């Protein structure tokens, strides 16, 4: 996945700071689970679940 | 795009134009108390306001004027718009390679609106010139407000402003970086090689 | 002749009247960024008072008096493969002492670099700052490498 | 120049001189460069009529 | 603090320039030159009415 | 009759001069995003002669 400006084609790697969280979803949004969110945002790491496994 | 900013100002002496300098006529003209007052005030005041707000618009920047040079624009050939060198000294600017075209290729229609020379009218040796004949009727054309020298200083400073980049010690940036900065104002640029330049 | 004088003056005053309404809407009620419209410099607020046959405006603007030099950098390059640029083109990254700060280019407003201040890009320019993820915390004090 | 017309103005004593353009410092578009930059630091308030 | 101290100084000079007690010195600042320009424009409007 | 022609010309030239001032401040000194003010399309910079 990539992010671009609508005025000029400016490819950009999606960062977590490029998104704003809202209260509800839409049927047209990308339907994805948190473990796979790294495929959209390469720099994303689920520090919540990863620490659970590393506690063992 | 072309926009007009000034008009050649004309002032008329009401007494000379109507009475031709005849002493008896001048006394009759006094009965028209507000006739000459309205004509002279309208022409004089409009010309002063015109010259006042034109002079307000003409700013200058010595720092930016120095950068009006071909070496400041790189591949962008601005040779047709920068001012010309002072061929005969005693001045700091000159017309560009486009201003003299628009000022000469256009018709030299000097059919009356000429700010001609007044000091030769009263003591000249030859018969009066068409412009001096108008001056004898009280119609005198003042010099153009947009002086040729102030224009080149004003336009030269503005052209050189595009090369300024806010560097310390007034250093000039490569012009390829001035275009990149103005492109970032449109959309954040992510290209690194800048081949589009 | 009198009708000609009045119609000529009405045309002049109507043009000036339309400009006055624009300045009341854009300089008095609102704050403008259109350069030179509400005076030269940066517009803050305007005031208006009555005057003979018209209005008088008092534009309040800011003018700079002193400038500060900063050793600015174009961007970052982490491990030689991850390039970053600032999220807003009106911001500038600069080095002061040993650490780094972000400031606006219009006003000197120092800011501590946060990871959200950057935008990731596909390549690295040669003028970017070389650093590794191990030392990226020297630039962004809140960065913690959760992998390492 | 207490009074002005075109390229010439007059003084309070009546001396005639040429009117030079008002000196100002133009603004600039801050460049995105790895260079040494000057940023406005201290400010003053001006009122214009 | 500096912005307020600068604003009050400008407004005082503006009022003094409008009154015209020091007309021959107001040209020392182009900020005050706007006052001179405004006064000239108001005078023309007043005189030309009749 | 002459005064009527000249005053009308000064009114026309004043309006065009004020538009020129806006284009110098917004298209030459600055970069504009007002569509159509500095030509159609995306404005980059302007020159004046
Ligand atoms: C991401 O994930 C979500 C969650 O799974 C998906 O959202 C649902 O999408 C399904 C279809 O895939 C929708 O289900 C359809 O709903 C209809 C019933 O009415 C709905 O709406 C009313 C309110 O208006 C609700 O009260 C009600 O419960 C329902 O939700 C039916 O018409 C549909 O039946 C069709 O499918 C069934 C199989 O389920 C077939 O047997 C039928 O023949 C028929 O074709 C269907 O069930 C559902 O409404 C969506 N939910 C929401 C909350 O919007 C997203 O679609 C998915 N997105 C992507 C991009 O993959
Ligand atoms: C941030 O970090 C990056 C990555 O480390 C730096 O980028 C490299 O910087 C080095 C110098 O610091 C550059 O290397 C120089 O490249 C020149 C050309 O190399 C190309 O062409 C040759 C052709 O033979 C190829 O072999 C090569 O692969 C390249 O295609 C050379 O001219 C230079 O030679 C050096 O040595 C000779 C002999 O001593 C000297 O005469 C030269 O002057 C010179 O010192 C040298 O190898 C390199 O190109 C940069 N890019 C890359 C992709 O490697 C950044 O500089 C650094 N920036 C900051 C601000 O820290
Ligand atoms: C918006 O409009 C504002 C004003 O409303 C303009 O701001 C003025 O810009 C001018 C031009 O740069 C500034 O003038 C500079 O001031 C400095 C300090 O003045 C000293 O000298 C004067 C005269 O001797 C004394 O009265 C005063 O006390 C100071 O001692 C000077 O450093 C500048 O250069 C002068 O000196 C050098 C050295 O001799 C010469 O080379 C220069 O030619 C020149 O003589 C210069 O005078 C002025 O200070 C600014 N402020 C004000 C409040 O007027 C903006 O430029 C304009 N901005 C835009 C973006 O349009
Ligand atoms: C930027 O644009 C400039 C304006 O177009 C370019 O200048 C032109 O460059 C060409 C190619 O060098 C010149 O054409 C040659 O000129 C000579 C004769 O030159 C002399 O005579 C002409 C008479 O027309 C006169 O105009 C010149 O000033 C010289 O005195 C001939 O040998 C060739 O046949 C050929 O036509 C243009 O004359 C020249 N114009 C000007 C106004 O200088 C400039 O090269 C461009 N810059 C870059 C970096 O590309
Ligand atoms: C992205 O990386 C680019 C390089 O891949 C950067 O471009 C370089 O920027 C520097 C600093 O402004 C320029 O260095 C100056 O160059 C001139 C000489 O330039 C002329 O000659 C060179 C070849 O020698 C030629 O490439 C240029 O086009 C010019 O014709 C000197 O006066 C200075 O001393 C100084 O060294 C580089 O020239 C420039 N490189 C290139 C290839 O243009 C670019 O700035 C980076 N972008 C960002 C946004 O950071
Ligand atoms: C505007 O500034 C320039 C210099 O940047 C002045 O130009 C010359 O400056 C020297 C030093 O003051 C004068 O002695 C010369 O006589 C000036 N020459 C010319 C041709 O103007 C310019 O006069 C300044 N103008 C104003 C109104 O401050
Ligand atoms: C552009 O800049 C160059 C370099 O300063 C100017 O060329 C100099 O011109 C002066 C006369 O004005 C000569 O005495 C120097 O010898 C020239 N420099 C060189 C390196 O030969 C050039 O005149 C400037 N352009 C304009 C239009 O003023
Ligand atoms: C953390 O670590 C590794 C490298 O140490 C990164 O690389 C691999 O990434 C894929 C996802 O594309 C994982 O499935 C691999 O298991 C990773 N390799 C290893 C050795 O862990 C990885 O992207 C980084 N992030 C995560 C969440 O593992
Ligand atoms: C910004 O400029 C103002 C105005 O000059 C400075 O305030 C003056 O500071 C000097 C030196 O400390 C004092 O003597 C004056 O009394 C202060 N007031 C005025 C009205 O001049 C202020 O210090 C400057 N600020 C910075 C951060 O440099």
């Amino acid at each position: 996945y990539r992010i671009t400006s609508r005025i000029m084609f400016e490819p950009r790697i999606p960062t977590i700071a490029d998104f704003v969280q809202i209260e509800n979803c839409n049927v047209t949004f990308v339907n994805i689970s948190r473990s796979e969110l790294q495929t959209i945002v390469p720099e994303y790491i689920d520090v919540n679940k990863t620490l659970q496994e590393l506690s063992y | 795009e072309y926009l007009q900013i000034t008009s050649t100002p004309i002032v008329v002496d009401c007494s000379t134009y109507v009475c031709n300098g005849n002493v008896r006529c001048v006394e009759l003209l006094k009965q028209y108390t507000s006739a000459c007052k309205t004509i002279e005030d309208a022409l004089r005041n409009s010309a002063m306001l015109e010259s006042a707000d034109v002079s307000e618009m003409l700013t200058f920047d010595k720092k930016a004027f120095t950068l009006a040079n071909v070496s400041s624009f790189g591949d962008y050939n601005l040779s047709s718009v920068i001012p010309s060198l002072p061929r005969s000294g005693s001045r700091v600017a000159g017309r560009s390679a486009i201003e003299d075209i628009l000022f000469s290729k256009l018709v030299t229609s000097g059919l009356g609106t000429v700010d001609a020379d007044y000091k030769k009218c009263t003591k000249g040796l030859s018969i009066a010139d068409l412009a001096c004949a108008q001056y004898y009727n009280g119609i005198m054309v003042l010099p153009g407000v947009a002086d040729a020298e102030r224009m080149a200083m004003y336009t030269g400073s503005l052209i050189g402003g595009i090369a300024l980049g806010g560097l310390t010690s007034a250093a000039s940036i490569p012009f390829s970086l001035a275009i990149q900065s103005r492109l970032n104002y449109v959309a954040l640029q992510t290209d690194v090689l800048q081949e589009n330049q | 002749v009198f009708v000609s004088h009045t119609l000529t003056k009405y045309t002049e005053v109507r043009a000036s009247r339309q400009l006055a309404q624009q300045k009341v809407n854009e300089c008095v009620k609102s704050q403008s960024k259109r350069y030179g419209f509400c005076g030269n410099g940066t517009h803050i607020f305007s005031l208006v008072n009555a005057a003979p046959e018209g209005l008088v405006f008092l534009h309040t603007v800011l003018l700079p008096t002193q400038y500060k030099d900063v050793e600015a950098w174009s961007g970052l390059c982490v491990d030689g493969i991850n390039g970053y640029v600032l999220r807003q083109p009106n911001l500038a990254l600069y080095k002061e002492g040993n650490y780094y700060r972000i400031t606006s280019r219009i006003m000197f407003e120092p800011r501590i670099p946060t990871i959200a201040d950057f935008v990731q890009i596909e390549n690295c320019n040669v003028t970017f700052v070389n650093i590794s993820r191990s030392e990226l915390q020297t630039i962004v004090p809140e960065y913690i490498d959760v992998n390492k | 120049a207490v009074l002005t017309y075109s390229s010439f103005g007059v003084c309070a004593d009546g001396s005639i001189i040429a009117v030079q353009p008002r000196n100002v410092s133009y603004d600039s578009v801050s460049a995105i460069v790895t260079a040494n930059l000057s940023i406005p630091f201290n400010w003053t308030t001006s009122v214009q009529v | 603090r500096i912005l307020a101290a600068s604003f009050n100084k400008a407004m005082t000079n503006i009022v003094d320039a409008f009154t015209g007690v020091n007309d021959a010195i107001t040209q020392t600042s182009q900020a005050l030159q706007t006052v001179a320009t405004a006064l000239n424009k108001i005078q023309d409007v007043v005189n030309q009415q009749g």
